[PDB]
């Protein structure tokens, strides 16, 4: 498998929303339902930290404009209040099978 | 001996997710190795004690409190989780040493017009010590006091029922959990 | 109070080793795993290894798969990873990262994924 995330920058001024998006060589949702990729950020000089899980519901400790949409294969965060904050480099982890190709990587 | 589980998991009734029943069972030989064979996608997720090693182990008391919870909470009851039903319905010590069986059952849980004798409760003023079981039906002031003993802006009345039918997605579709939770039984 | 600290990396030579030790505590570091996840700077994070909670069993990224090797220690928790005859283009900080899911045995069909909840510091090695 091979992640490939858009746009690897999407210097976005304050407040409107920026979505980011994902693809995947194959469908990520399995048989019971659930989409896997994993939407890791880490701001300038930190370590990264959970932003998204399993695609839909977000890891408790993240405000609510971190949504993130599913599909089948194409899969995108939504970052409806972006401020100073928000700023720092995105991933998208497959978490399906070993190895996790850890995703490309976008920009703020 | 033979330890009954031929209750716990085939009784008729289901056990909605506040009413718990942690049916103790002890002084008697088990199997675990019977277990393995109806869901054919089980759960089975051992924490504490590995599957098959567990048959030739055991401890002092087991209790499989069954229930029944939507699909997409079977991911819920695990120890350290911190969702709706963990924080307020049902949880797991973070030390857990049991098997969380969980199994789709569409039928004899999905009527046509669906079978609402299952509610959870999705309020609560504090989170749950490990194991707590709570029948309160009382009217949740998710705002304020005045007295409390019916109404309806918003008080709430902490304890709303699921839907469940054969149409509805797997996550919505109804999963019976039997969590195990562990010198007289063992075989 | 999840707590992910690490240290052991520094400036090494290449083609010799070096050991990589990521210290827990905070949470019950004997239940559930610690992935290993590499960003060489110029290039997005790059998953390196994972293990189960005792040890039961252990993969490795295809890059490496085998020249890596990773083992935890329990009764202190820590972890311990030890690389092996180091290449070129592997100048990279190491996070050792916990994944929110506390490990189970069994088979479940509902699997939640793996995602490291909280991450650790990195060390930065350079060959
Ligand atoms: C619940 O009832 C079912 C219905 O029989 C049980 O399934 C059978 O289990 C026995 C062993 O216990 C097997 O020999 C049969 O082959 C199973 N039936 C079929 C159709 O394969 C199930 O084991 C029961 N569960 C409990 C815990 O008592």
């Amino acid at each position: 498998v091979v992640m490939t995330q858009s746009p690897l920058s999407l210097p976005v001024t304050p407040g409107e929303p920026a979505s980011i998006s994902c693809r995947s060589s194959q469908s990520l949702l399995q048989s019971n339902g659930y989409n896997y990729l994993d939407w890791y950020l880490q701001k300038p000089g930190q370590s990264p930290q959970l932003l998204i899980y399993l695609g839909s519901n977000r890891a408790s400790g993240v405000p609510d404009r971190f949504s993130g949409s599913g599909s089948g294969t194409d899969f995108t965060l939504k970052i409806s209040r972006v401020e100073a904050e928000d700023v720092g480099i995105y991933y998208c982890m497959q978490a399906l099978q070993t190895p996790l190709t850890f995703g490309g990587g976008t920009k703020v | 001996n033979l330890c009954p589980f031929d209750e716990v998991f085939n009784a008729t009734r289901f056990a909605s997710v506040y009413a718990w029943n942690r049916k103790r069972i002890s002084n008697c030989v088990a199997d675990y190795s019977v277990l393995y064979n109806l869901a054919p996608f089980f759960t089975f997720k051992c924490y504490g004690v590995s599957p098959t090693k567990l048959n030739d182990l055991c401890f002092t008391n087991v209790y499989a409190d069954s229930f029944v919870i939507r699909g997409d909470e079977v991911r819920q009851i695990a120890p350290g989780q911190t969702g709706n039903i963990a924080d307020y319905n049902y949880k797991l010590p973070d030390d857990f040493t049991g098997c969380v069986i969980a199994w789709n059952s569409n039928k004899l849980d999905s009527k046509v017009s669906g079978n609402y004798n299952y509610l959870y409760r999705l309020f609560r003023k504090s989170n749950l010590k490990p194991f707590e079981r709570d029948i309160s039906t009382e009217i949740y002031q998710a705002g304020n006091k005045p007295c409390n003993g019916v109404a309806g802006f918003n008080c709430y009345f902490p304890l709303r029922s699921y839907s469940f039918r054969p149409t509805y997605g797997v996550g919505h579709q109804p999963y019976r959990v039997v969590v195990l939770s562990f010198a007289t039984v063992c075989g | 109070q999840v707590q992910l600290v690490e240290s052991g990396g520094g400036v090494v030579q290449p083609g010799r080793s070096l050991r990589l030790s990521c210290a827990a505590s905070g949470f019950i570091f004997s239940r559930y795993d610690i992935h290993w996840v590499r960003q060489t700077p110029g290039k997005g994070l790059e998953w390196v290894a994972l293990i189960r909670y005792d040890g039961s069993d252990k993969y490795y990224a295809d890059s490496v798969k085998g020249r890596f090797t990773i083992s935890r220690d329990n009764s202190k928790n820590t972890l311990y990873l030890q690389m092996n005859s180091l290449r070129v283009e592997d100048t990279a900080v190491y996070y050792c990262a916990k994944e929110g899911i506390q490990g189970y045995s069994g088979y479940d069909y509902f699997w939640t994924g793996f995602y490291f909840d909280y991450w650790g510091q990195g060390t930065l090695v350079t060959v």
